[PDB]
RNA sequence: GUGGAGGCUCGUAGCGGUUCUGACGUGCAAAUCGAUCGUCGAAUUUGGGUAUAGGGGCGAAAGACUAAUCGAACCAUCUAGU
RNA sequence: GCAGUUGGACGUGGGUUAGUCGAUCCUAAGAGAUGGGGAAGCUCCGUUUCAAAGGCCUGAUUUUAUGCAGGCCACCAUCGAAAGGGAAUCCGGUUAAGAUUCCGGAACCUGGAUAUGGAUUCUUCACGGUAACGUAACUGAAUGUGGAGACGUCGGCGCGAGCCCUGGGAGGAGUUAUCUUUUCUUCUUAACAGCUUAUCACCCCGGAAUUGGUUUAUCCGGAGAUGGGGUCUUAUGGCUGGAAGAGGCCAGCACCUUUGCUGGCUCCGGUGCGCUUGUGACGGCCCGUGAAAAUCCACAGGAAGGAAUAGUUUUCAUGCCAGGUCGUACUGAUAACCGCAGCAGGUCUCCAAGGUGAACAGCCUCUAGUUGAUAGAAUAAUGUAGAUAAGGGAAGUCGGCAAAAUAGAUCCGUAACUUCGGGAUAAGGAUUGGCUCUAAGGGUCGGGUACGAUCAACUUAGAACUGGUACGGACAAGGGGAAUCUGACU
């Protein structure tokens, strides 16, 4: 048979994202010795809106504690952060919107954003549109964090982990219909070429698993698993469950 | 010749119409005048003091 | 004069996408062009520049809000109990 | 391309030592539907610029003529 | 184009001199064989193809 | 009703191949291509256009005096009048504050 | 009344290619001509540059397109293949 | 694809002139070395990486050339756009064929040398202004910051330029049985420089409800409105220089001839939902918010260097030198490109007159360009393309295929159904010419501390009269309705 598209994908050639006009990747300040020790003072000059992006991007610009230089950094923006506010970024930071504090210093059921996984990666966890971690508990001796992820995960992650605290801006992004194929067009023009989407059904069979017969139909089960391979895995990869959602998820 | 008897007011009938009212002249640039010509009037009274402000206002609003 | 019964601003869609997708855009569409209150200046001048982006035309501050509205009811549930957190680790 | 309209500055830029040729323009201007008169102009060349100074007065543009240097190459026109 | 590089400027000039018949001193030499130009090129005829 | 002629090898109406029409000694329309026209300095802090400085192009401020790129004040041609006054004002109450800041905590120490 | 929204609409340029199953059908043309038509401010049209190469690409999906070549291109060789 | 004295044919020659136009340079998507690592290997990855990855200012010495004396700095190749970015040029004239390239004249930029004048200093690195800010100038290294470069689309409004239209006058030509103070045409002014000129914006005074100012569009004001007075950008425009000496239109007098020579005029205005284009300030749209780099400037800082019998300054003025290499002719298409060809095909873009008219629609015309395509003689059938037909009116045909009918604008009037937005130009009806009038709709000036004069618009409505009842008179230009199946729509 031939390739099939998603197959395709992985090669990178009209499938990659389109960056033009993205500021830069939004990622927390190094974890230098300010931010572990005491707490630095940086300023928000302007929030500004990221191709590819719902959510706000904020200008924040530190000094350079060893050389004379002002440093800019970008952060996702916070919902309450605005211009001219100082954040201050670090262990001995005050709980308020906007602040890096690490995720030991804070109390439980602290609302954060964009929060490392691994101490030093600048920027994981509750970075989208909405988005928030919230803290449940602390283990101080095996010094660590329990967190709810949005996606209902609970994870153990370190204490010296950072994480901006709020509730990511640009919420409610989801809420609107786009109406128009071209308004799902525009979307998908600045992220990367994943839109328009054929039918597998609607196919033949040399291009896709469910391409071919006198009906459109799928003919085997749509539910492929984990251990199948590329070119068979189109459909419900590894579905534990399958259908209409009657109920808890009973996580 | 056939301008000047456009201007005598000739060959301007409902035969002689190929194009909407608008189209011909559009009520955007008739509103437009209009409001020009009052809000001109209304300006130069109230600088000469035939009217006072408070009745200026009142009357921008309503024109 | 009142030009439309109930469409409001999707009038501009016309017939088209359905009466019950219309409601729904028309919701938001309403608060997203909308005017707000400026929490710093304490004018009616807040709008929106893009989305999560709420700019306000005097003292020209910018402030990081929902998409279609300046404030979120998370965000402002999020304000208070980070004020009550932080009132009772000091106290 | 540059206008004076001091004398004493255009005599001494007549003796600058790079200005070579000299012009004298002779037009026929009016002042209102009365009178015609008579309009000179003195054209020097620099070397960057061309300074014009515009006389009214043909009395006035008759003794700037005669007070002009003898090593200037002058031309009537 | 009127915007060109010398390279194919120059690979005209050639062509140019080469857009020459026969002289009729070499028809008249001894054991010649040569009655015409057969590498003859005209702009309508054949391209180049440089 | 003379027409006119792109008077360069671009015949593309792009941003750098702006033409003006214009009459010519010789009676005839000739097109003259204009320049891109030339943004206003701003200032750093408030991005309003800074009045004194003169409209030009990037290098053509090389080719003008001082004069014409400044003015008298300090952040001349850098920032706005206003904003020089904010930052003045900003910086003399922040350190008489941070003065009242160190002589309270210089009480509360020889206090406890 | 103002205002001037819209993957709105009539309709040019343009993009496309419905019907005449018209002309032509050893043609003007290895796909054109004419009239009639769809659409015509956007998921529009389009130049140049760049990327993707053959069991591979690309595909709003027709097994379409990939230099008059596609249900697996073109060139040479194996190969005077059987 | 006839012809041919002609030719994009044949033969022989001539022809493409740049510091300012492009390339060259920058980066874009991206390509691609080095280091390293894979791979039997051709070679692959990767592009700042797990690297000991460099060069920049000032001098000190005066065997002397340039090391050591110092300090600084850390991007880490390179390629990638003749439409993106970008230092700098215009007029007139000239050739058989070249021109923003040649001639003449008038400018500008960069790079480098440099002297004089000017400015400044014995309060050493200037003064004025309440301020916005101003000026001919009026030190300023490292380092740092900021700006410009540098940015969507649509809508209307304002301003400008060119064009269109048009009055008077100075000239030329045309018509002139009759009429026509008439019809056509010339009356132009570059780059650059100087003075002046602006919406927005900002400053000072002052202190606003009886709320005011104000846009076509409704926003602004005790975070200081209206107002009075000022500062600024110089897009743009006006005046002057350039520059009338040029170019244009004319008259007169000269000649085998190179052929001219001599005189004049080249002026003063107006108008606008006009066309095109640029620009400004606004508004609308987005789960779309609409490049980057080279490059240039400013600011912060204050290293270092500096005057009085004499110094310092070269972002002020003037003056001197130089500006390389390549391209540059011509076609750009019913004959110069691609389609086997001089093929009705295809192939990116700029400028764009008058009339009709909503209209770069169709129709006619001016400028400019063509008058090319094998022709002549006849007018049978059958054709292709165009059309017309009494009475009937889809009986034709699988099927109203094809064609006809309708068609613009103004007024009237508009159903079912409906997602209340539509349906809808629903359906269905009336009118429309020419002429002579009427009415209404405007701008600028005027008044001690109600109006008059003057100037100019095409818009609408109406009445008489008129005609072989014709008048969207050519062109242009929807057929409609009642229902079903099906896909929501674009
Ligand atoms: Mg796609
Ligand atoms: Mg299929
Ligand atoms: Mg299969
Ligand atoms: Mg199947
Ligand atoms: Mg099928
Ligand atoms: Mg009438
Ligand atoms: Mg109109
Ligand atoms: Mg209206
Ligand atoms: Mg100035
Ligand atoms: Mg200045
Ligand atoms: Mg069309
Ligand atoms: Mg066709
Ligand atoms: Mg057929
Ligand atoms: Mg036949
Ligand atoms: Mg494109
Ligand atoms: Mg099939
Ligand atoms: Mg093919
Ligand atoms: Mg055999
Ligand atoms: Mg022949
Ligand atoms: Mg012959
Ligand atoms: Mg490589
Ligand atoms: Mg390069
Ligand atoms: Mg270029
Ligand atoms: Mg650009
Ligand atoms: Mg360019
Ligand atoms: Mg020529
Ligand atoms: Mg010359
Ligand atoms: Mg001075
Ligand atoms: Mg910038
Ligand atoms: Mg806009
Ligand atoms: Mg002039
Ligand atoms: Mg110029
Ligand atoms: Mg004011
Ligand atoms: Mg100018
Ligand atoms: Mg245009
Ligand atoms: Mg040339
Ligand atoms: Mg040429
Ligand atoms: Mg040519
Ligand atoms: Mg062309
Ligand atoms: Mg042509
Ligand atoms: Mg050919
Ligand atoms: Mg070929
Ligand atoms: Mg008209
Ligand atoms: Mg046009
Ligand atoms: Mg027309
Ligand atoms: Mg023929
Ligand atoms: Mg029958
Ligand atoms: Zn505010
Ligand atoms: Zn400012």
């Amino acid at each position: 048979g031939r390739v099939i598209r998603n197959q395709r994908k992985g090669a990178g050639s009209i499938f990659t994202s389109h960056t033009r006009l993205r500021q830069g990747a939004a990622k927390l300040r190094t974890l230098d010795y300010a931010e572990r020790h005491g707490y630095i003072r940086g300023i928000v000059k302007q929030i500004v809106h990221d191709s590819g992006r719902g959510a706000p991007l904020a200008k924040v610009v530190f000094r350079d504690p060893y050389k004379y230089r002002l440093r800019e950094e970008i952060f996702i923006a916070n919902e309450g952060v605005h211009t001219g506010q100082f954040i201050y970024a670090g262990k001995k930071a005050s709980l308020n919107v906007g602040n890096v504090l690490p995720l030991g210093s804070v109390p439980e059921g602290t609302i954060v954003s964009n929060v490392e996984e691994k101490p030093g990666d600048r920027g994981a966890l509750a970075r989208a549109s909405g988005n928030y971690v919230i803290i449940i508990g602390h283990n101080p001796d095996e010094n660590k964090t329990r967190v709810r992820l949005p996606s209902g995960a609970k994870k153990v992650i370190s204490s010296d982990a950072r994480g901006v605290i709020g509730v990511i801006a640009g919420g409610g992004r989801v809420d609107k219909p786009l109406l128009k194929a071209g308004r799902a067009f525009h979307k998908y023009r600045l992220k990367r070429n994943s839109w328009p989407k054929t039918r597998g059904v609607a196919m033949n069979p040399v291009d896709h698993p469910h391409g071919g017969g006198n009906h459109q139909h799928i003919g085997k089960a749509s539910t492929i698993s984990r251990g199948a391979v590329s070119g068979q895995k189109a459909g419900l990869i590894a579905a534990r469950r399958t259908g209409l959602l009657r109920g808890s998820q009973k996580t | 010749a056939h301008a000047q008897s456009k201007r005598e007011g000739r060959h301007s009938g409902y035969g002689k119409r190929k194009g909407t009212r608008e189209a011909r002249l559009p009520s955007q640039v008739v509103w437009i005048r209009r409001l020009r010509v009052l809000r001109r009037l209304l300006a130069k009274y109230r600088d000469a003091g035939k009217i006072d402000k408070h009745l200026y206002h009142v009357l921008y609003k309503e024109s | 004069a009142k030009r439309t019964k109930k469409v409001g601003i999707t009038g501009k869609y016309g017939v088209r996408y359905g009466s019950s997708l219309r409601r729904q855009v028309k919701k938001l569409e309403i608060q997203q062009h909308a005017r707000y209150d400026c929490s710093f200046c304490g004018k009616k001048t807040v709008k929106r520049g893009a989305a999560g982006i709420w700019t306000c035309s005097c003292c020209k501050k910018t402030v990081a809000g929902g998409a279609y509205t300046v404030s979120t009811a998370a965000a402002a549930t999020v304000r208070s109990t980070i004020r009550r957190l932080r009132e009772m680790v000091e106290a | 391309a540059r206008e004076i309209t001091d004398i004493k500055q255009f005599l001494e830029l007549t003796r600058r030592a790079d200005v070579k040729t000299a012009t004298v323009k002779i037009n026929k201007k009016l002042n209102k539907a009365g009178k015609p008169f008579r309009q000179t102009k003195f054209k020097v060349r620099g070397s960057s610029s061309l300074y014009t100074l515009v006389i009214n007065d043909a009395g006035k543009a008759k003794k700037l003529i005669q007070s002009l240097p003898p090593t200037l190459k002058v031309n009537r026109l | 184009a009127a915007q060109k590089s010398f390279r194919i400027k120059q690979k005209m000039a050639k062509a140019k001199k080469q857009n020459r018949p026969l002289p009729q001193w070499i028809r008249l030499r001894t054991n010649n064989t040569i009655r015409y130009n057969a590498k003859r090129r005209n702009w309508r005829r054949t391209k180049m193809n440089i | 009703a003379q027409r006119v002629t792109f008077r360069r090898r671009n015949p593309y109406n792009t941003r750098s191949n702006k033409i003006k029409v214009v009459k010519t000694p010789g009676g005839i329309l000739r097109a003259q291509h204009v320049k891109k026209l030339a943004t206003r300095p701003k200032c750093g802090d408030c991005g309003s256009a800074l009045q004194g400085i003169s409209t030009l192009r990037p290098r053509q401020y090389a080719t003008v005096s001082k004069t014409h790129k400044t003015v008298s004040r300090a952040y001349g041609g850098s920032r706005c009048a206003n904003c020089v006054k904010e930052r003045i004002i900003r910086a003399f109450l922040i350190e008489e504050q941070k003065i009242v800041k160190k002589v309270v905590k210089e009480q509360t120490e020889a206090a406890k």
